[PDB]
């Protein structure tokens, strides 16, 4: 069916969090304009190693940076597609208010959507991060 | 004088009445269009690039030997990059983005920074402009609309070649406070070479010689007689 398949995939994946593994990271998005959208499972993510590159703002400049990216493997399709056009945060903290203080700032760099029941995406860290 | 005061004045002239700079940082903005007076405006950022081509030539006609401390003329290239992000949600085609207004804003900043000779620093002797580059490259990873199409990014650089006067006396350990401790130790147990200190004239001693009849010679000690030893302020007697 592909409709209940994504939801059952979320239910079966929710077993992974009951086992304490350190690869699990909390991902949040800001899909609506002002407030946040959180992925339900505390999914796992790997880190592709860094590469030393020029600035993406101006490539032919003295300022250079290291591009750091994260590889998120099992992320449900139930999340809105337009969420991927908005900045994402890995391990964020929410206060008493609706804002976030600390976390690791990332932007969706490349989408892999070959599997029909889950997305898989790589997201690049911002050049300036909070923590 | 010192480049941090000059650079603070340069960024102040930049944002004075020309460019509106929402944030300062090396990163294309992912904030939504900013709503002010019920009007939406594109996000922007400014990157202040590190000062390069810092050269001291001591070979210009605009350096006066005042006789106190040696002056210098310093040349520097100060580079600023302003980036505006235009979302594809509102700007569907490339040609409807307001590139003309960006170019107008850029030329206005160039004119304002060039005219403000007396307003940036009094010791500016020359301000010149390198050819500015305007790019309509896509954003880093910023997508707007369906299909994840990259947003339009308009990047404009401003590189000011600027020549200004400096002196050794203008630099004190206060401006190095967070990078260097005052009065540190030498890395190889060497002694520090102390620069000259301004000499104050607090006494003058004159010893004149009465020369022999044919002419002054001033080499042999028998051809001149000591007359008197004069201390120009009388209080120098019994002091030194």
């Amino acid at each position: 069916l592909y409709s209940n398949l994504i939801n059952v995939k979320q239910k079966v994946i929710s077993i992974r969090e009951k086992l304490g593994d350190p690869r699990l990271k909390s991902l949040v998005f800001e899909y609506p304009a002002g407030q946040l959208f959180r992925v339900t499972p505390k999914l796992k993510v790997s880190m592709v190693p860094k590469n030393m590159i020029g600035l993406p703002l101006d490539s032919k400049s003295n300022i250079t940076i290291s591009a750091d990216d994260y590889y998120i493997t099992d992320v449900s399709r139930n999340v809105p597609e337009a969420a991927f056009r908005t900045r994402a945060w890995l391990d964020p903290v929410i206060n008493d208010s609706g804002v976030i203080v600390s976390g690791i700032n990332c932007r969706c760099h490349v989408i892999n959507d070959k599997s029909g029941l889950s997305y898989d995406l790589i997201l690049r860290k911002e050049r300036e991060v909070r923590v | 004088m010192t480049k941090p005061s000059l650079i603070s004045a340069k960024i102040l002239q930049h944002i004075n009445s020309i460019v509106w700079l929402q944030s300062k940082g090396i990163q294309e903005p992912l904030k939504p269009d900013v709503i002010v007076n019920n009007v939406a405006y594109p996000p922007n950022v400014i990157a202040e690039k590190p000062v390069t081509n810092i050269e001291v030539i001591t070979n210009s006609s605009m350096i006066e030997n005042t006789g106190g401390v040696r002056q210098f003329l310093c040349k520097a290239v100060f580079e600023y990059t302003i980036v505006w992000v235009f979302s594809r949600e509102v700007y569907k085609t490339y040609h409807q983005i307001p590139r003309s207004q960006i170019q107008d804003l850029l030329v206005f900043c160039q004119q304002f920074v060039i005219s403000a000779y007396q307003g940036i620093d009094p010791d500016i002797t020359n301000i010149d402009l390198k050819p500015s580059q305007v790019l309509v490259k896509p954003t880093e990873d910023v997508n707007s609309d369906v299909s994840n199409s990259s947003s339009w990014s308009v990047v404009a650089d401003l590189r000011f070649m600027i020549e200004f006067l400096t002196s050794l006396d203008e630099f004190l350990p206060i401006d190095f406070n967070k990078i260097q401790p005052p009065t540190w130790e030498l890395l190889d147990d060497l002694d520090p070479i102390v620069p000259e200190q301004p000499f104050t004239l607090n006494g003058l001693i004159i010893s004149l010689n009465k020369s022999e009849l044919p002419k002054v010679r001033a080499d042999e000690s028998d051809t001149y007689q000591l007359e008197e030893i004069l201390y120009i302020p009388p209080t120098i007697e019994d002091q030194i």
